[PDB]
């Protein structure tokens, strides 16, 4: 399972 | 042996020709188990293997939503890198990112990865004690201090620490046939002539997995190190690899020379000279 | 900034006339991704050709795969042509049994 982000450079 | 898991992403701008393009891979050692492309007609993430189809809706409605969203995400990374280094909305970049597991044999999280990349130089990474972030450049602290101050490490930890690990061993308990067993190499030594005084030997290793191996040759037992020729060890596409390495030698020397084999699959390594019938 | 593509064209199992194998284009270690891999028979592309996933390798460098079903002859001769930003013209790399 992948992850979630959500971050922005 | 030690088992990993990995996921790879790659986001491309391709100004005026069309919106950004992001791919995401996921591999279990060394074999794909899932894709996602948001080129594809209808984008999802589709299963790559077949020990992982048994996975349940939630599961792939699950992925399909985060990939859509983190392509979007790296959409917008790929905007804002260009803030960071000044550079114009004609040119075409690439952001990419590698992240994962590695279990011991033993089973326990022996150590977590995170990596990204811009034009495919280093940009930021998550060190070892997956609490501190290590960056490239200036640009990349500007991302540093935001990651920091928004406790992203501690959220990819728990990610790492948990529900990869878990995830993980559900994969190579679905995939135990295919996951958990080592195909040795199959080798030969392969002798073609340049020329009448010189000719060259090519050693052989193939279906074997995972990809792992090291060959060798060796000239009254001394390494060719500097005079071997070797490729990337490459897919065969059974999900099995190959690998040769080749030296030029002096006709009537091919016997000094021996290849050398090492292979997980392997009890021990194994030592080959051309032997021509 | 920009890496070229190492080229292997190669066949799944050994070479037997006659019987049915695959033909491998394995292309890696190149940047940026953008790439055009065609395999050829008697310099003409081969209609029905797939490739993998797009992923990368530990230095960054990307990699992919393309593949088709063949038979292999004693008349005809096979080869794979890659296109790059890096290369000058396309690279046409032709199959030899022995690699």
């Amino acid at each position: 399972q992948a992850t979630q982000e959500v971050k922005n450079w | 042996g030690s088992h990993s898991m990995r996921y790879f992403y790659t986001a491309m701008s391709r100004p005026g020709r069309g919106e950004p393009r992001f791919i995401a891979v996921g591999y279990v050692d060394d074999t794909q188990f899932v894709r996602f492309d948001s080129d594809a007609a209808s984008p999802r993430t589709e299963p790559r293997a077949p020990w992982i189809e048994q996975e349940g809706p939630e599961y792939w409605d699950g992925e399909t939503r985060n990939m859509k969203a983190s392509a979007q995400t790296y959409r917008e990374n790929l905007r804002i890198a260009l803030r960071y280094y000044n550079q114009s909305e004609a040119g075409s970049h690439i952001i990419q990112r590698m992240y994962g597991c590695d279990l011991g044999p033993d089973g326990r999280l022996l150590r977590g990865h995170d990596q990204s990349a811009y034009d495919g130089k280093d940009y930021i990474a998550l060190n070892e004690d997956l609490s501190s972030w290590t960056a490239a450049d200036t640009a990349a602290q500007i991302t540093q201090r935001k990651w920091e101050a928004a406790r992203v490490a501690e959220q990819l930890r728990a990610y790492l620490e948990g529900l990869c690990v878990e995830w993980l061993r559900r994969y190579l308990e679905n995939g135990k046939e295919t996951l958990q067993r080592a195909d040795p190499p199959k080798t030969h030594v392969t002798h073609h002539p340049i020329s009448d005084h010189e000719a060259t030997l090519r050693c052989w290793a193939l279906g074997f997995y995972p990809a792992e191996i090291t060959l060798t040759w060796q000239r009254d037992g001394e390494d060719q190190t500097q005079d071997t020729e070797l490729v990337e060890t490459r897919p065969a596409g059974d999900r099995t690899f190959q690998k040769w390495a080749a030296v030029v030698v002096p006709s009537g020397e091919e016997q000094r020379y021996t290849c050398h084999v090492q292979h997980e699959g392997l009890p021990k390594p194994l030592t080959l000279r051309w032997e021509p019938h | 900034i920009q890496r070229t593509p190492k080229i292997q064209v190669y066949s799944r199992h050994p070479a037997e006339n006659g019987k049915s194998n695959f033909l491998n284009c394995y292309v890696s270690g190149f940047h940026p991704s953008d790439i055009e891999v065609d395999l050829l028979k008697n310099g003409e592309r081969i209609e029905k050709v797939e490739h993998s996933d797009l992923s990368f390798s530990k230095d960054w460098s990307f990699y992919l795969l393309y593949y088709t079903e063949f038979t292999p002859t004693e008349k005809d001769e096979y080869a794979c042509r890659v296109n790059h930003v890096t290369l000058s013209q396309p690279k046409i790399v032709k199959w030899d049994r022995d690699m």
